């Protein structure tokens, strides 16, 4: 009767019931491995650990995100995955519970495939549906008119909508995320010679990001400021009690977002392609896309954020014209929240891809209604 | 019978101890996570979800210092290889370590599994086949209440009579005579004690009976259809035909 | 109730409000925009004119934030449905955008035509068969009115003498007995205000005995044929035979 749903970003991985508002699965997408030798008896016998607790036991672990960029790429550990959610985590058979799915847009074909043939064979789910990561969004929004701007873990994309109907034309992708701040942050943190390099080290530096960081509003006036100055610098603990400080890094790091030529990528930046993608929109369109911006995402959280985009902007686009943005405290959860509010209507009694039609058609079928 | 909240746990672990503590279980649970560390209540259960035990292997009580807790280790081992291999259970991340250190999580995945195991080999034990579903159990439990002329008939596991519990009462004195007091059979059943107490009641003498009963008050109080349905399923149960 | 223009309404806009409001309507609308946006209202007016709803697909009131407006439009192009294809409306550029928006001419395209069909329906019960017309109507008041030797005969639905709303009372006192207070009938009924006193009197008192009127003051001091004759129509409506 309830539904399932679960947006499997390439981070962290959230689930639910339908309906709910806010979830009771956090865990992020992780599969370890040891790397030593055992000495003790009984110890050992798991060769996987998932989870908080492969987070938890990262110091002897070899941890592998099986997603990348908003693809799967290691099947096996996914299915691992898959079984913890709904087994250990959600508490609740697969047969007789109807699950919803996301992605990121423009993903290959074949993962689509991959993830219809695992749940109708494998997990033997009665009916299925999958959606794009942006238009639910909306949904959480309360709204249809807007940009829908998503920027998580791997991906980055750019989805403007106007009442009801998509414009694929103008769809944008990324591959900037919090990953590649991650490994930029821990590439300067040489600078004042700290020395990061194994997993377990990234994912302290990653709890530096979403703690520290956060985005200038002038880039260069902060800049010059904290060369002048160290009022703002902070100090951090790791957990073997040393301590580290930090300076610069804590903008010089997001504003990458908006110059990616410091990680030796050409592209257009964040406050570039939202421009671009309103400019092949149609003209009639273009002010309601200005005026109902939306953030999503959790590399949307760094504090002056969304300042900082009407600061943007604001530039590049003509006088007398309203730039809004909303970005509420909701984000990280909007994409599901908006799978849960999906999953309650009424009409998606017709919309589920049901076993027997698969039996069928095969896995073609999320390519023929999708 | 010493029924109240612990010291911080959650509704479904209620239902899980009582479950077990209902289920004849030898030593007194107070509290799951520091009872199943040694898994000897879990090799209980997997014999009474017919799943074999090889005993020998199993070690008897740690009661050395020494040994301890590479002892219970062995067990709960042991206890993991039954669930994955031969019973066919999904216990993707779990091993010993979990069960010993009693990890909040993995036990319950366990244990909610198990529970399942046996509510299934019962739903097979009612109907002589594979599954039975609430057509035949409505049609049957109607029945037997047209027989005894007592009260009104089940149109649905939501219906708002179970409530009070008294179709149930109704119920257990259908099959059986009456060997139970009436004075609690008391309509306008409005206050949220009366109800709780003509449904503590229903349990305990279901499982007099010896319908094998393992709900709450608060399970049939507040309608809920797995669960009652639960209920009526286990007093199929003892005694049909 | 509260007579009186609202914040920049018309006078089509009031006539029709009014129609809901002396309709047993649960909600009091204050005005109509912001509340028929939820459509349950009209889920109200369809059973009215002899339209089946299916309940269960309503969805009851949107309380969720989240929920909110899909759970509203489902409604709305629910009922937009039902206008078009049971009922036979003519609806060619409407769905439920239109009514969840607020759009001030679409929402009034449904609205007169649903006034229109209770009408009729009202039209076929008076006379059993098809419809009636303006013959037997003025036939059977001017009869009635020479039975309690009361005052003058309807010659015509643009009559001045119901501009005072005299032959109205004259009327529902000649139907039913003196229940009703005649200090008020005071002939030189020249004021407006002293019209609109009988008027708002002879509307509330049809009310109160159950003929179903929903008409102004405004439209009996001011002869307006089809209203005129609805007044007299549904007033015919309680007791005939
Ligand atoms: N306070 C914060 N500031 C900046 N980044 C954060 C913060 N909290 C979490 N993050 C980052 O946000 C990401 C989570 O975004 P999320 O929407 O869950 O990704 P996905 O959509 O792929 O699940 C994490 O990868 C983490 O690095
Ligand atoms: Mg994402």
């Amino acid at each position: 009767t309830t539904a399932l749903v679960c947006d499997n970003g390439s981070g962290l991985v959230k689930a639910g019931f339908a309906g709910d508002d806010a979830p009771r699965a956090v865990f992020p997408s992780i599969v370890g491995r040891p790397r030593h030798q055992g000495v003790m008896v009984g110890m050992g016998q798991k060769d996987s650990y998932v989870g908080d607790e492969a987070q938890s036991k990262r110091g002897i672990l070899t941890l592998k995100y099986p997603i990348e960029h908003g693809i799967i790429t290691n099947w096996d550990d996914m299915e691992k995955i898959w079984h913890h959610t709904f087994y250990n985590e959600l508490r609740v058979a697969p047969e007789e519970h109807p699950t919803l799915l996301t992605e990121a847009p423009l993903n290959p074909k074949a993962n689509r495939e991959k993830m219809t043939q695992i749940m109708f064979e494998t997990f033997n789910v009665p009916a299925m549906y999958v959606a794009i990561q942006a238009v639910l969004s909306l949904y959480a929004s309360g709204r249809t008119t807007g940009i829908v701007l998503d920027s998580g873990d791997g991906v980055t994309h750019n989805v403007p909508i106007y009442e009801g109907y998509a414009l694929p034309h103008a769809i944008m992708r990324l591959d900037l995320a919090g990953r590649d701040l991650t490994d930029y942050l821990m590439k300067i943190l040489t600078e004042r010679g700290y020395s990061f390099v194994t997993t377990a080290e990234r994912e302290i530096v990653r709890d530096i990001k979403e703690k520290l960081c956060y985005v200038a509003l002038d880039f260069e006036n902060e800049m010059a400021t904290a060369a002048s100055s160290s009022s703002l610098e902070k100090s951090y603990e790791l957990p073997d009690g040393q301590v580290i400080t930090i300076g610069n890094e804590r903008f010089r790091c997001p504003e990458t977002l908006f110059q990616p030529s410091f990680i030796g990528m050409e592209s257009a930046g964040i406050h570039e392609t939202t421009y671009n993608s309103i400019m092949k929109c149609d003209i009639d369109i273009r002010k309601d896309l200005y005026a109902n911006n939306v953030m999503s995402g959790g590399t949307t959280m760094y504090p002056g954020i969304a300042d900082r985009m009407q600061k943007e902007i604001t530039a590049l686009a003509p006088s007398t014209m309203k730039i809004k943005i909303i970005a509420p405290p909701e984000r990280k959860y909007s994409v599901w929240i908006g799978g849960s509010i999906l999953a309650s209507l009424s009409t998606f009694q017709q919309m589920w891809i049901t076993k027997q039609e698969y039996d069928e058609a095969g896995p073609s079928i999320v390519h023929r209604k999708c | 019978i010493d029924w109240g909240a612990l010291e911080g746990e959650t509704r479904e672990e209620r239902t899980f101890r009582n479950w077990m503590n209902s289920l004849g279980v030898n030593p007194r649970v107070n509290h799951l996570y520091s009872d199943l560390s040694d898994a000897l209540v879990i090799f209980q259960l997997y014999e009474k979800i017919k799943v074999p035990v090889d005993w020998n292997r199993v070690n008897k009580p740690p009661y050395p210092k020494l040994g301890g807790n590479m002892k219970k280790l062995e067990n709960c081992n042991y206890a993991v290889e039954l669930g994955k291999n031969q019973a066919k259970f999904s216990l993707v991340g779990i091993g010993g370590q979990d069960l010993n250190e009693g990890n909040r999580t993995l036990t319950l995945a366990l244990i909610w599994q198990l529970m399942r195991r046996y509510t299934l080999n019962i739903l097979e034990e009612i109907g002589g086949g594979q599954k039975v579903n609430d057509d035949i159990i409505v049609n049957w439990v109607n029945e037997t209440l047209r027989e005894a002329e007592k009260s009104s008939s089940i149109s649905s596991f939501k219906d708002p009579k179970i409530s009070t519990s008294l179709p149930v009462l109704d119920l257990i004195d259908a099959i059986q005579p009456g060997s139970i007091n009436y004075d609690l059979l008391k309509t306008e059943n409005l206050n949220d004690d009366e109800k709780l107490n003509n449904a503590k009641y229903a349990i305990s003498m279901a499982r007099k009976i010896g319908a094998r009963v393992y709900a709450l008050p608060e399970d049939l109080v507040e309608v809920n259809p797995k669960m009652v349905m639960t209920v009526f399923a286990c007093l199929m149960g003892k005694g049909m035909k």
